């Protein structure tokens, strides 16, 4: 599922600005 | 289309602009000193430095104090952005914008003392719960819509909308806390700034852009609140940018017809078609079907019962925030970067 792909990604934590 | 309601909004905004300009042209400066506050605990960090819960001894009030190291701001080429942040925050006044109470500087650092918002970041609640129901996301979204209507009327562009930069107050309402990329600009601007997931295509493509980038970012926020994940995600920023520019978006099957329609108009690559950027401005958003149940005045007046009230143990409680590594403040005996931050 898209949710499972999101949860397994390295971008579920706080995201830094560019 | 045009009504008495829109006329009352116009009148309110004209007076809000009069108030803003007085403060914008004559900024408050050096209104406290570091020794007037007891430093308790770190609430959050950034490349900017850290934000700590503090107690003002004279009143016993708790505040959130942002500490920026002047040398780090210079190395990161964020001098102008830091001067913008404080000049703007001291001049604004809206129910969903955190108040700046005091600001000052010493040999080493810059300091911004703001009201403490005890409910924690929307990011924390969103990730823990998974996603917000459509009425829950709508309640927060309505506050951002009003906040952007106010900010944009002052020629301000926000540029850092995300759950990590939205805090929940004791009444369950939103407090926008992060003005690091806010800028007062009448034409177009070009700075590559913001967060990968939230960037409008025109920012990625190095075009001159305007306040329409904030309306695209609202589309990203609404999607993330309602889905539990962003519309464009990947392990690396380059893969996120490829998805943003592609012109393709996919919605969860549980999204209502009205929600998808609103998001297709906000997450619109074509600027002649993006909601918030048309002849009708913010009214294309406020009058959209997804917002039919929203009473804009009741939201502004904070008369609407919030869908979620954060847990409050008492004053000074930080249970709604993650724990961070603490480091003692060191004030140099020599003034650093004095000329660069003279107006702070
Ligand atoms: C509580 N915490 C704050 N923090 C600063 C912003 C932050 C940290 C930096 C990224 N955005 C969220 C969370 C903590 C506040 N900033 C102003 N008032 C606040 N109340």
């Amino acid at each position: 599922t898209t949710y499972a792909d999101f949860i397994a990604s390295g971008r579920t934590g706080r995201r830094n600005a560019i | 289309k045009k009504g008495s309601e829109q006329e009352s909004v116009k009148e309110f905004l004209a007076k809000a602009k009069e108030d803003f300009l007085k403060k914008w042209e004559n900024p408050a400066q050096n209104t406290a000193h570091l020794d007037q506050f007891e430093r308790i605990k770190t609430l959050g960090t950034g490349s900017f430095g850290r934000v700590m819960l503090v107690k003002h001894m004279e009143t016993g009030n708790h505040y959130a104090m942002k500490i920026l190291d002047k040398q780090k701001v210079v190395k990161l080429k964020q001098i102008e952005h830091t001067l913008n942040e404080k000049r703007i925050l001291q001049a604004v006044n809206f129910p969903f914008l955190v108040k700046l109470e005091f600001s000052f500087k010493d040999n080493s650092n810059l300091y911004m003392v703001m009201e403490y918002v005890p409910g924690g970041e929307m990011f924390s609640h969103l990730r823990r719960i998974g996603r917000f129901s459509e009425p829950h996301a709508r309640f927060y979204a309505a506050q951002i819509v009003l906040t952007f209507e106010y900010l944009h009327s002052l020629d301000l562009i926000y540029r850092d909308l995300k759950p990590e930069n939205l805090l929940i107050d004791q009444q369950g309402y939103i407090q926008v806390t992060d003005f690091g990329f806010a800028k007062r600009v009448k034409g177009r601007t070009w700075t590559l700034c913001g967060t990968p997931e939230y960037l409008a295509p025109e920012i990625i493509l190095s075009k001159g852009y305007n306040k329409a980038v904030d309306w695209w970012a609202l589309g990203v926020l609404i999607y993330e609140m309602a889905a539990g994940y962003p519309p464009f995600f990947a392990d690396q920023p380059i893969q996120i940018y490829e998805k943003i520019v592609s012109g393709k978006v996919r919605f969860p099957s549980h999204f209502s017809s009205d929600l998808k329609d609103l998001l297709r108009n906000l997450l619109q690559v074509d600027l002649t078609k993006r909601f918030g950027n048309l002849k009708n401005g913010v009214n294309d958003i406020k009058n959209h079907k997804w917002f039919a149940t929203t009473d804009w005045i009741a939201i502004y007046q904070r008369k609407v019962e919030a869908p979620f009230i954060p847990k409050f143990k008492g004053p000074g409680d930080t249970s709604n925030f993650d724990d961070y590594e603490e480091e003692e403040i060191r004030v140099s005996i020599n003034e650093k970067c004095g000329k660069e931050f003279s107006e702070f």
